[PDB]
């Protein structure tokens, strides 16, 4: 049972594990340790430097 | 009755950016703000001679 | 020649907010960049700076990481450091100095020299 | 994290003095970034070195820099009487911030 | 950047329309047709490398339509 | 002059090891200590019901 | 932590009471671990639960447990009046430690 | 029947260290167990326990992760909780209760019941 902003719909145990985004690992509250995190960023080096 | 598995994230935001560049001799850099859950990092050998 | 001038502030009580101006004269704005080096008399210079006047970028020392914010104004060719929530200790004099940007306009690695000139200072004292 | 610089020094004119600025591998060792700032007290500092060994054009040529390991040595010879400027060593760290040494008050005689 | 999940992997079949089922049939067709509308030269060459391998006038046709289908999405 | 490259540990002290388990379905497990990055954790799915 | 449990309650004899303990998914929801501990003021606490619905053998069959989502409900009926013993709910968390609810002062009028 | 009793009413100065004894009687200190549940009157029961009397293992509430240490000895069949560096706050009653270990002697997941019995109680008060 999948919740985007204030909407809901059902999807498969295959599709829901395979989305490549940060994981919350089912964690509660605090400052969630985010798994992955890399897939959502963009590390690019201008020409050779900076 | 339902129980939570993952969360993910569909909208990132990124905070301050540190650097920590070592010269050609001594190789790898460190950046103490690494070694956290909340900071993402990647090494990119870079232009910088003289 | 190269001229840096600043505004001579006063105390502005503990918890106030200083705004010091650095209006660059005698050289080309668009290659100026900018720094802020605090000193009062009798201890070590701290560098609480920022480094980019072309794009308006900034980098602050971890001590001051969020205290100061900096506005650049090219029309007045002026950089304004503003230290919010000052305290008794930060009684000091704030110099603005230059280390010229690489031409790309992006400032990452400095010139081998850093500070070839200095503001003339602004002593700021806290009550 | 301020660089280590010793508090003060003196001696006969013409005599070579050595000011030792000791950093870490994070800054002084793994970089050639150094500079020694002559700061006339009450006046604005100026930069008497740059790129170590090098010097700005308006420098008295008898200033000499050197480095090995973690060190910054400002070696002056035949000190002319008015050479007391509080000497501060400063360098670019690896993290992208600059640190000024503890400074050396210079004592002429 | 890798997620195209949910239409191909597996669908819900029910007497409901599914999510954007109104949109799909045609968001699988237009992009390929679009992409062939651009740079048809690839349709030219692709027609070649199909037409010279297998030579049954059938097996190559399969090679034409197949090679044209694999790289509008080029994967 | 030299310079240091990496390092390697010969000897490992291991303290704590505080564990977290969850139900067959209220996702996989997690606990605050993973965000510490000074710990090591391996989530292995092995246990039983009732 | 600190299981939410409400401070205190009462009613006519024989009348149903329900004391509901609300936890999180970390403990009460994702586990069958619950306990309600009748603690006579001045004396040592005792068991009046065991794995929810069931009871230790020396329990007045009066008592009934239940769970929904995050809840622990001890529902008592057919009251014998002399059965107000501060009720504390306690459960085994996921982390391997036990937490005891705020406790319910039971009010017998 | 099953009997646990411990040291009686006791008082300590702020900063002192209490040592409470739990003398298990009337059952087999075999697939042992014990816990420590602090209570004073008027607040929430905290559980700062430990869980293993066969191997001498222990697990503490972070609450008091390092304050209490526990010695367990079968010759006297006795578990000794010792709370070091107590404070005005800790004035309380320390019950020792058991939850039977599993067959293997290793205690990880409890019995579905936990506390089928309780210590006599020891009121400890801080000046």
């Amino acid at each position: 049972y999948l919740t985007m902003n204030n909407k809901h719909w059902l999807v498969h145990k295959e599709w829901f594990h395979d989305i490549p985004l940060p994981w919350h690992a089912g964690a509660d509250t605090g400052t969630p340790h985010w798994n992955n995190k890399e897939a959502l960023v963009e590390f690019k080096d201008a020409h050779a430097k900076r | 009755n339902m129980a939570e598995v993952r969360s993910y994230c569909y909208e990132a935001s990124i905070s301050d950016m540190a650097s920590d560049s070592r010269c050609p001799t001594q190789g790898e850099a460190y950046l103490d703000k690494q070694s956290d859950t909340q900071y993402v990092c990647k090494r990119t050998l870079v232009d910088r001679g003289w | 020649e190269v001229q840096l001038v600043e505004s001579g502030a006063e105390v502005k009580k503990p918890g106030a907010s200083v705004k010091v101006s650095c209006k660059a004269s005698g050289y080309t704005f668009t290659s100026y960049a900018m720094h802020w080096v605090r000193q009062a008399p009798g201890q070590r210079l701290e560098w609480m700076g920022w480094i980019n006047a072309g794009n308006g970028n900034t980098k602050y020392s971890q001590k001051f990481q969020d205290r100061v914010t900096i506005t650049r104004d090219t029309s007045a060719s002026t950089a304004y450091m503003e230290l919010s929530s000052l305290r008794s200790e930060d009684t000091a004099i704030y110099y603005c100095a230059r280390d010229k940007v690489d031409d790309y306009g992006d400032y990452w690695f400095p010139t081998l020299w850093y500070f070839d000139y200095w503001g003339q200072g602004t002593l700021v004292t806290v009550s | 994290s301020a660089l280590t610089q010793p508090a003060s020094v003196s001696g006969s004119p013409g005599q070579s003095i050595t000011i030792s600025c000791t950093g870490t591998s994070s800054d002084v060792g793994g970089f050639n970034y150094v500079s020694w700032f002559q700061q006339h007290p009450g006046k604005a500092p100026k930069l008497m070195l740059y790129d170590v060994t090098s010097r700005p054009s308006g420098v008295s040529s008898r200033f000499s820099g050197s480095k090995s390991g973690n060190t910054a040595s400002l070696t002056i010879s035949g000190l002319q009487a008015e050479d007391e400027a509080d000497y501060y060593c400063s360098s670019h760290t690896s993290r992208g911030t600059w640190v000024f040494g503890g400074g050396t008050k210079l004592t002429v005689l | 950047a890798v997620t195209l999940p949910s239409h191909s992997t597996r669908k819900l079949q029910t007497r409901s329309q599914t999510w954007l089922e109104s949109r799909e049939y045609t968001k699988h067709l237009i992009r390929v047709e679009n992409w062939i509308f651009r740079n048809p030269g690839f349709a030219l060459a692709a027609a070649a490398i199909a037409w010279l391998l297998g030579s049954s006038t059938s097996q190559k046709v399969i090679y034409l339509v197949m090679i044209l289908l694999i790289a509008p999405a080029y994967s």
